[PDB]
RNA sequence: GGACCUGGCGGUGCUUCAUAUCCCUCUAGAGGAGCCUGUUCUGUAAUCGAUAAACCCCGAUCAACCUCACCACCUCUUGCUCAGCCUAUAUACCGCCAUCUAACCCUGAUGAAGGCUACAAAGUACGUUAGGUCAAGGUGUAGCCCAUGAGGUGGCAAGAAAUGGGCUACAUUUUCUACCCCAGAAAACUACGAUAGCCCUUAUGAAACUUAAGGGUCGAAGGUGGAUUUAGC
């Protein structure tokens, strides 16, 4: 067990060690920060162990050692919080606040906070059912015409899961020396790697490694594959393509080219068509590869 | 030289010396094993070849009775074997080369009929027998005997053989004359004036045979002259002036001898004034004894500026290598730090205390008493706890 | 040391000979290791030394090598690389810099220094023989 | 003081293989060319045959240097699989790790 | 005894504590650094007695302060690149020939590496005094050593044991190739 | 920690260039390591608290060992000198020992 | 003898389903011949082990000599170690695998006893085996000790089947050539097919029918193989 005197001595030792490390690395001890400590300890004690926690670490004793309870009452004996005797002062204080916000309104891409990190925020163990009750209150608050402060309060209890699955990244339109607008993109299928350049205006001329596509791809199926992206958005005969592919085989090269042309063509179609191409599987790298 | 582990760091001067001696004894045991069984260490795997990591061979390889085996035994410093083989060559009627017998007689006179590890010159020792048996005795033979007797304290026999050398119309070398000077000073029952006159006569002879001195001649003159105290001061200063005039530069040994002759004392100021800023190289065996002696004076005179001057001379270049063995180092530093504590302001005393201890030396209890007295004089009584923790 | 400091120091003797000095167009230093963090620290050290001595240095990372084999129980050996390209440095700068960074080569790290010396044509190739 | 009799026999073979290598190479070089007359090639077949049988470089086996195991020996370490696995599992073989 | 890290000031001269490469000494390094995978409800192991910290090739002897102090003292050994040679365009003009040689630094009792004897000479044929016939004959003699795209003749010599001998042989090979390209035999007319 | 953590949580006891791609003399270094470990375990009986760490830089050979504070320091110095000299002459290289004493076995858990 | 409490049930049947392995169903192949490789017996002067049972493309990421620890004789003896034994013993132990078999608080009148409802009503905190294995992961003990140890030169017999594994075929979605996928011929008996047999060259080696690669000769059976079996993901 770690007595408070032990933690105090550890804090003093860490401060002196921080000043020593700043002396060693030539940096000013005053502005020396934890990122600087991490960089310096990575330089001085190089360790490529895969486990980041098995590497040398110089952290504040507060961070590295566990924590303890807080005092809930002073020497007079009176608890600080008015909901102390419930035994769940933090949770019920939060519920009380939410109910007051709902009363005020009644007078007038992301994920819900999960139970364990709610416990961390409240610093109180709570059951499943009371977690559900809190989440139902939060949902009820969201449904109402919540204001700015209310939306911030709700944002306190919602982390991110990312909404970018909606949106594929659109390449920027570049200009060649002739003044023709084009867009470049890359794709990969098995070991085949392709880079395509799609010109805004064209007549459907596709050049693979400086060769016409029907001569590079004798098999009809590969030409079907190259046709798929433009055909999907009804833009056959409206672009010129200059692609370079390397590695893989016949079908892997065809698929890599198809992905590269789809990603490059994303620049010249509407956002709705970008989403449609995404839902058709035309913008997703195929990860299926040979297993060991 | 020690290990930074707290359990192995020496805590006292005695402990430091004990640890060093233990380490050297371990090295010696390993060397004994290596030389005793070379067959386990002959396999060489190092490119480039390292000669210093190979076993050493101390045994004769030539076994026949021949002059080459004798030369081998002389190279190996195997005294008894060399004597026995010289006798066997005499019995075999094989005539020995003059150079070979001179090498043998070098070995015998240097080692005094003993094997490698004082030995007093024993009458009719092997050197004398070999010397008398020699068909032709050249100058080298006489010089080597005389030097040998002088080393092993046969001063009277050394002088007699020098007279015999003179009778044979042969010449003596510089080192021979140094030995004769030492022998004359070590001859008993003579007064200061007689010995000084004889030293002058030896120098007159060294003029006569066209022999030019070196540093060691003057150094030996001063070392011997040290024995005669106040009567010697002006002659010693005169000898120093002679050595400077002739173009032979003094060394640390010369100044050491002069200082220890005068200390029994303002010549040290001029000696320092001449030595300031100069860099020195090892020219005499006694050079390493200078700084100690110099520091001794600074303690007796209680002159701190002179102590700083001496220390600054020690710090210039590679001068520190002349601090000598650990006993001399501890003496020098103890006197130095005692003087700082006695005469310097307390904060500079504390700075010197932290810079010198334990990195330079391990203090003696007298130094702790002196430091406490200095703190008492300076009325900085807040420091006794740290000093006692250090002394513990 | 606060007070007890060396008064004068014997700097090494570096004699300027009369012979011409070698010119190295490039100097490729490939360091190999089993550990990426050591190679990163060594990159930091080498690059800082190059900057402080005025040498022109650029760093890159060749792809790693993995030797797998089986005795079932399957063992592996990873070899990671770091390449330091020094450029436009003479023979003496090359010698001093290489001695420094080779003496400070961490355990488990092997080095391969490729030196591209610049030379003139021999006088025997200036004109044909008659 | 080798591991066993079999290792000692192989140490004996490697010694003579070293001593006879130059002479074997030269006599073997005469027989591997279609220039010299067949009268000379036929005799070198006799000269090479008469040389001591253990001098032949084909009679040397790569036994383990610690256990004298005849098979399962990785030539790069001269160690049998059992001895290698012992050292590799203890992290005493620099750079060796279990694959993942 | 107590560790000496307690006696170290916060503005000391660290390079003097670790002048050269040495193994991690917990009683000399005044850092509360920890290394080890922690146990359940545990903390990474302290430095005292830690073998993992003892297995790291630490860079405590090369800190930025020490590196700068070392590189300031080592400036005296350097010579200056001739200013005339600004880029490769002038380096290949004033010094046509390029000699590549490689050194290998491993760890072991032996320094010998057989791969260090290889020498590579590279010269552009446009920098040699060759007429049309000489250039044609040189190309046909060298064969695949010459690359048409780069106009570079590459002679790699590794016959001799040493590197100086291989360099001499490469120079000799170039000389003989040039002189025999500048010679016309009887059979030449049979082209 | 088990053998499958050798590059994840543990390190390598011995460090040298032999096992790198393109390097030579791996077997020689391995045999040297085996002899060094046996020799040290027999020359420091009951002193070594943990395994040796054999480091190799250029021509050098550093044995960084962890020992106990049970044997007297004089014997430690004697053994260090003896081992340094004997191993230096046996391998024809400048060997060097870097003893680190601990009060007792540094226990990590109780398996 | 009356009333009550905990039960267990070391017990069953049925109902619904979650019901994954195991089923069942479903998909795609192989299985019948010719070879090789282990192994079984047999045979032999002729390695071994696997000792109840369930793990032979087992030790071996490799057997002309060596490897080799098997057999015939010949030949040496305090012997590479000062010995040495692939000699026995885990049917001596040891490693290994395997077979089998709390505290507190409330309620009931302070009885055995009981303690939950979320729009919340008392609950909070091993043994066993004539087992395997000495490629020892070990430690000991018994034997042989002018041979249970060395060394040399030659030899491990093979045809009856019984299996496993692999290879190669029985073709037309095929074979050859160009080419690397827009062609031309061949085609069921001079069709396909043999890693089948025999002969000749090349490689390595001291030694090659005896190991491998190619060429020639040859063009066998084979004609798609049920019960079964192999995977699926």
């Amino acid at each position: 067990t770690y007595t408070e005197d032990f933690i105090k001595k550890q804090i003093e030792e860490f401060n002196i060690g921080k000043r020593h490390l700043a002396n060693m690395m030539g940096e000013d001890p005053e502005t020396f920060t934890q990122e600087d400590i991490d960089r310096a300890i990575a330089y001085l004690f190089p360790s490529g162990l895969f486990e980041k926690r098995a590497r040398p670490v110089m952290k504040h004793p507060e961070q590295i050692f566990p924590r303890q309870r807080a005092i809930q009452w002073g020497e007079d004996g009176r608890p600080f919080h008015y909901l102390f005797y419930t035994g769940k002062q933090s949770y019920y204080s939060l519920m009380h606040d939410v109910y007051g916000m709902l009363l005020n309104l009644e007078k007038h891409g992301s994920r819900w906070l999960i139970k364990e990190e709610l416990e961390e925020m409240l610093v109180e163990k709570l059951s499943d059912l009371d977690y559900m009750q809190f989440i139902r209150l939060l949902e009820k608050l969201l449904t109402s015409q919540c204001g700015a402060a209310e939306e911030e309060f709700v944002q306190r209890f919602r982390r991110s899961v990312t909404l970018e699955s909606k949106k594929q990244l659109i390449e920027p339109v570049q200009y060649d020396e002739q003044g023709m607008a084009f867009s470049k993109s890359e794709g990969k299928r098995k070991t085949a790697k392709a880079e395509a350049i799609v010109y805004k205006h064209g007549s459907g001329r596709i050049k693979v490694n400086g060769i016409d596509y029907q001569l590079y791809f004798p098999i009809t199926q590969d030409r079907e594959q190259l046709m798929f992206p433009f055909h999907f958005v009804d833009r056959l005969g409206k672009h010129d393509v200059t692609c370079t592919v390397s590695g893989g085989g016949r079908s892997a090269q065809a698929g890599a080219i198809r992905l590269a042309m789809a990603k490059a063509l994303c620049s010249f179609v509407t956002e709705d068509e970008v989403e449609w191409m995404r839902q058709a599987g035309l913008l997703t790298t195929d990860p299926r590869v040979r297993e060991r | 030289v020690f290990q930074d582990d707290p359990y192995l760091m020496p805590a006292s001067s005695l402990e430091s010396r004990s640890f060093l001696l233990a380490k050297k004894s371990g090295e010696n045991v390993a060397k004994f094993i290596i030389n005793s069984y070379p067959k386990y260490f002959q396999k060489d795997i190092a490119e480039p070849h390292i000669p210093c990591l190979m076993p050493e061979y101390f045994e004769p390889q030539i076994k026949d009775i021949s002059e080459a085996a004798l030369k081998e035994r002389i190279e190996l410093r195997k005294v008894k074997a060399s004597v026995d083989m010289f006798d066997q060559l005499l019995q075999a009627g094989t005539t020995v080369s003059l150079e070979t017998t001179n090498s043998l007689l070098d070995l015998l006179c240097y080692y005094g009929d003993q094997e490698p590890s004082g030995v007093t010159w024993r009458a009719k020792n092997n050197a004398e027998r070999i010397f008398s048996l020699m068909p032709e005795k050249n100058e080298h033979s006489y010089c080597t005997m005389i030097r040998g007797m002088v080393k092993h304290r046969a001063y009277e026999q050394a002088l007699n053989l020098y007279t015999e050398l003179l009778n044979n119309r042969l010449h003596a070398d510089v080192y021979t004359f140094n030995a004769l000077i030492e022998a004359t000073v070590c001859a008993i029952n003579e007064k200061f004036e007689e010995k000084w006159s004889k030293i002058l006569e030896l120098l007159r002879h060294m003029v006569a045979q066209k022999v030019k001195p070196n540093l060691q001649t003057f150094n030996t003159i001063l070392k011997c002259l040290r024995r005669f105290h106040v009567f010697a001061r002006s002659p010693a200063l005169q000898v120093l002036r002679e050595m400077k005039a002739i173009g032979i530069e003094p060394s640390l040994a010369t100044y050491h001898h002069i200082i220890r002759l005068f200390d029994q004392s303002f010549i040290i100021y001029d000696i320092m004034n001449e030595l300031m800023g100069k860099r020195f190289s090892p020219k005499d065996p006694d050079d390493d004894k200078f700084f100690q002696s110099a520091m001794s004076i600074c303690s007796s005179l209680r002159d701190l500026e002179l102590a700083y001057q001496v220390h600054g001379l020690l710090k210039t270049g590679d001068n520190w290598k002349f601090i000598g063995p650990d006993q001399h180092r501890n003496f020098y530093y103890s006197k130095f730090f005692d003087l700082i504590c006695l005469m310097e302001q307390i904060d500079v005393t504390l700075k010197w205390y932290e810079d010198l201890i334990p990195s330079a030396y391990f203090p003696h209890s007298q130094t702790m008493i002196h430091l406490l007295q200095a703190l008492d004089v300076a009325n900085r009584l807040e420091v006794i706890p740290k000093i006692w923790k250090d002394s513990k | 040391l606060h007070v007890d400091v060396p008064k004068d120091l014997t700097k090494p003797v570096v004699t300027i000979s009369d012979e011409p000095d070698i010119l190295y167009k490039r100097l490729s230093v490939l360091v190999k290791g089993h550990d990426k963090a050591v190679l990163d620290s060594y990159e930091y050290f080498a690059v800082l030394a190059a900057k402080e001595l005025g040498i022109s240095i650029k760093v890159h990372e060749p792809p790693r090598k993995i030797e797998r084999f089986t005795l079932r129980v399957q063992y592996e050996m990873r070899t990671l690389y770091r390449c330091l390209e020094l450029e436009h440095l003479t023979g003496s700068t090359a010698d001093v810099y290489l001695e420094y960074i080779q003496r400070n080569l961490p355990e488990g790290v092997a080095m391969e220094v490729t030196k591209t010396q610049l030379e003139q044509l021999p006088e025997h190739i200036k004109e044909p023989i008659w | 003081h080798y591991v066993d009799w079999r290792m000692w026999r192989d140490v004996k073979r490697r010694k003579m293989a070293y001593e006879y290598a130059d002479e074997r190479l030269r006599i073997n070089s005469l027989r591997k060319n279609t220039i010299l007359p067949k009268i000379l090639q036929d005799v070198a077949d006799e000269e090479i045959a008469a040389l001591p049988r253990d001098s032949c470089p084909v009679r040397i086996r790569n036994r383990c240097v610690m256990t004298s195991r005849p098979r399962g020996v990785k030539r790069r370490w001269r160690l049998s699989r059992i001895v290698f696995r012992h050292l590799a599992d203890h992290g005493q073989l620099s750079g060796i790790q279990r694959a993942t | 005894l107590p560790p000496r890290t307690e006696k170290m000031a916060v503005d000391q001269d660290w390079p003097s504590v670790y002048p050269v490469a040495a193994p991690f000494k917990p009683s000399a390094v005044p850092l509360p650094v920890r290394m080890g995978y922690p146990v359940k409800k545990g903390v990474p192991m302290a430095k005292e007695g830690n073998l993992e910290l003892l297995k790291i090739p630490n860079f405590l002897h090369l800190t930025p302060v020490a590196i700068k102090k070392h590189c300031e003292a080592l400036k005296d050994f350097c010579t200056e690149w001739p200013a005339a040679l600004d880029s490769d365009e002038k380096c290949e003009k004033h010094f046509p020939i390029e000699i590549d040689s490689t050194d290998y630094v491993s760890s072991g009792p032996s320094v010998r590496n057989p791969r260090a004897r290889v020498v590579v000479l590279r010269v552009k044929l446009s920098s040699l005094n060759l007429d049309d016939h000489a250039k044609k004959k040189l190309i046909k003699l060298v064969g695949e050593r010459y690359c048409k795209t780069t106009d570079v003749l590459t002679i790699k010599t590794d016959r001799c044991p040493l590197r100086r001998q291989n360099y001499d042989y490469a120079v000799y090979l170039l000389t003989v190739l040039y002189h025999e390209s500048w010679n016309t035999e009887e059979w030449e007319k049979s082209k | 920690h088990a053998p499958h953590y050798i590059a994840h949580r543990k390190g390598w006891l011995s460090l040298h260039t032999g096992n790198l791609d393109g390097e030579d003399h791996a077997a020689e270094r391995t045999v040297e390591d085996v002899f060094l470990r046996k020799f040290m375990w027999g020359t420091f009986p009951g002193c070594l608290a943990d395994q040796l760490v054999l480091k190799r830089r250029g021509n050098q050979l550093e044995i960084c060992a962890v020992v106990l504070r049970q044997l007297s320091p004089h014997k430690y110095y004697f053994l260090v000198g003896y081992s340094e000299t004997l191993l230096s002459y046996f391998y024809k290289c400048p060997v060097r020992l870097h003893l680190q004493t601990v009060p007792s076995k540094v226990v990590y858990k109780y398996l």
